[PDB]
């Protein structure tokens, strides 16, 4: 059984930089056979290296591998705006082999202020007897960002999914989605609902609430 | 993205002194609409069953608990055809709905 | 070289699940050559099942091991994977890939397929209208969205159109979530705020085109100028 | 420096309470003052001046609120511009009252 970490989780790189992707085994690896792979959300992924140090047919000459033991490093000359996918190190020498976490790269870009909008549950879908309040961010940088929910002053808990989307592929921003799931009778308990959303570029956090029966 | 109202029509026509520089004189007509929603509104002026293509400058709406808006209208009039005993009429469209005020000289 | 995998697109927990990894261009026969399962949840990393090496030497996962089983036929030229005691924690995209040799490593990747494990049945989906509460900040422009919910398995096309079935790119689509056995998701669109003070148009419709019904419910715009 | 032109508009003769608009128009500079006066008296309240507008020239409106009876019982209402320390004082009235 082969631990492997990859670190950082997520890096902002620009284009036309130099990453490098750490890859950090829980032992030794006999005659150091660990390669990479590169896989590309919605398509299948596709082998770059193999051995940590021989490229692939079909694969481009600026990818280079390095490194021996336990330390492994990915150097990629000339980023290109296809290359921002996940990463993956991968080790055959196990037997049964094992797979490491991954590592994603993201465009860097300037810190742009988010924008909250709260829709309160339609009166149809409160007929159903299940009430959903979302709470949506748009527009925000970078994707780390703290989304609470807040009704009658008790912090709610242990009752949000959040979901959040992929890089946008012309503005390089991010997207999220937060819904509040609660039981009907527990709607008709509580009168304000809100969702406080903070982020690095905002000096004071922004709450926006409504009063029920209003909308 | 509470409430809506009819739009209140009123018009505004100069005092029998009103009426100042060199011969001919002219003046101006105000129609104005207070406390009207939603925002948009057509104002239009009639002479004598006649549209007033010309001479006339409508100030944009702007923001004067239920949403308010106010509009101001300005018609240059002549003093010649205000002592004809000619009738103004001040056209106000909102939400499909026709409103139409007359004021004369007359008493 | 390429590789297709094929199986079903629904299956109840603890029940058995087949794939059938399907390849055509080589044969099994030289020594290295292998073929290994590996799948990927949503939001997750890849995970290795277990590889099978030929002369029938197979190799399991002790994390799952007594409870996969690596079966190959040379006459149909396909693996026969099976799957058994399904949870709906398992879920995953399978994907089947070829070695050629002892240092190249799954050089030729197919295109996989989605295996739902949920207790649930594939029912219609839910529109549910959005109405906007933002009040004392109109700001750039506003949102409005459309709640598609009790969907399975997760496949929406989401297309915004006005009264008079125009076009609309918004480009906004947010990935489903597993909620109490069934998948969840949300999608928006933004407007300028100065069409929607024009056309009398006080309302739009959400489209979704899922293969369980054609509904299509409509949201009305409250209208602010 | 060009003086200010008063007008002070007056209700429809046949009916409408109401409001007075006192316009200054192609004035220079832009800050100007704008009062109201009631029978000779200085007016505290029920006035209201708009901000300034530009129409290079400037326009200036002011709002007095007026009830229908005192309009018509022949009270006197002067509309009070200064502008570049000159004082303009017009005064009007119903025609038909
Ligand atoms: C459907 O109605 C909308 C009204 O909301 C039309 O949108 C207007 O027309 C122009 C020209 O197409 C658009 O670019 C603008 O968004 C709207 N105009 C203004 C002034 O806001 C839309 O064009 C209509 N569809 C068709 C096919 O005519």
């Amino acid at each position: 059984e082969i631990v492997l970490t990859q670190s950082p989780g997520t890096l902002s790189l620009s284009p036309g930089e130099r990453a490098t992707l750490s890859c950090r085994a829980s032992e030794t690896v006999s005659n150091d056979k660990v390669a990479w792979y590169q896989q590309k959300p919605g398509q299948a992924p596709r082998l770059l290296i193999y051995g940590a140090s021989s490229r692939a047919t079909g694969i481009p000459d600026r990818f280079s591998g390095s490194g021996s033991g336990t330390d492994f490093t990915l150097s990629i000359s000339g980023l290109e705006p296809e290359d921002f996918v996940v990463y993956y190190c991968q080790q055959y020498a196990s037997s049964p082999r094992t797979f490491g976490q991954g590592t994603k790269v993201e465009i860097k870009r300037t810190v742009a202020a988010p924008s909250v909008f709260i829709f309160p549950p339609s009166d149809e879908q409160l007929k159903s007897g299940t009430a959903s309040v979302v709470c949506l961010l748009n527009n925000f940088y970078p994707r780390e960002a703290k989304v609470q929910w807040k009704v009658d002053n008790a912090l709610q808990s242990g009752n949000s999914q959040e979901s959040v989307t992929e890089q946008d592929s012309k503005d390089s921003t991010y997207s999220l989605s937060s819904t509040l799931t609660l039981s009907k009778a527990d709607y008709e308990k509580h009168k304000v609902y809100a969702c406080e959303v903070t982020h690095q570029g905002l000096s004071s956090p922004v709450t926006k609430s409504f009063n029920r029966g209003e909308c | 993205g509470v409430a809506e109202m009819n739009p209140n029509v009123n018009v505004f026509v100069p005092p029998r002194d009103g009426f100042s520089g060199p011969a001919p004189r002219k003046s101006k007509l105000i129609c104005e609409a207070t406390n009207f929603t939603p925002k948009p509104i057509t104002v239009s002026w009639l002479k004598d069953g006649k549209l007033v293509e010309s001479g006339f400058t409508t100030d944009p709406v702007t923001i004067e608990t239920p949403q308010t808006y106010k509009v101001i209208s300005t018609l240059t009039i002549s003093e010649i055809d205000w002592l004809n005993l000619n009738v103004y009429t001040c056209r106000v469209d909102h939400r499909g709905l026709t409103f139409l005020k007359n004021v004369s000289s007359t008493c | 070289v390429t590789l297709k995998e094929s199986g079903p697109t629904l299956v109840k927990p603890t029940q058995t699940l087949t794939l059938t990894c399907t390849f055509s261009g080589f044969s099994l026969t030289t020594t290295g050559e292998g073929v290994g399962w590996i799948r990927q949840p949503p939001g997750k990393a890849l995970e290795f099942l277990a590889f099978i090496y030929w002369n029938d030497a197979k190799r399991y996962n002790p994390s799952l091991q007594s409870r996969l089983t690596i079966t190959k036929d040379a006459s149909k030229k396909q693996v026969v994977l099976t799957l058994t005691n399904l949870d709906p924690v398992d879920t995953a995209t399978y994907y089947c890939a070829r070695t050629s040799g002892w240092d190249i490593e799954f050089e030729y990747w197919g295109q996989g397929t989605l295996v739902t494990v949920s207790s649930g049945s594939a029912s219609a989906p839910t529109l549910f209208p959005l109405v906007s509460c933002e009040n004392s900040s109109p700001s750039s422009t506003v949102a409005v969205g459309c709640l598609a919910q009790d969907f399975l398995p997760d496949s929406i096309t989401f297309s915004w159109k006005y009264k008079n079935n125009s076009d609309i790119s918004s480009t906004r689509g947010f990935p489903s979530v597993l909620r109490g056995g069934k998948y969840a998701a949300t999608s928006q669109v933004l407007l300028p705020s100065k069409d929607v003070m024009q056309g009398t148009d006080e309302h739009v419709v959400c489209k979704v085109q899922h293969p369980n019904g054609n509904k299509e419910k409509d949201v009305p715009l409250p209208v602010v100028i």
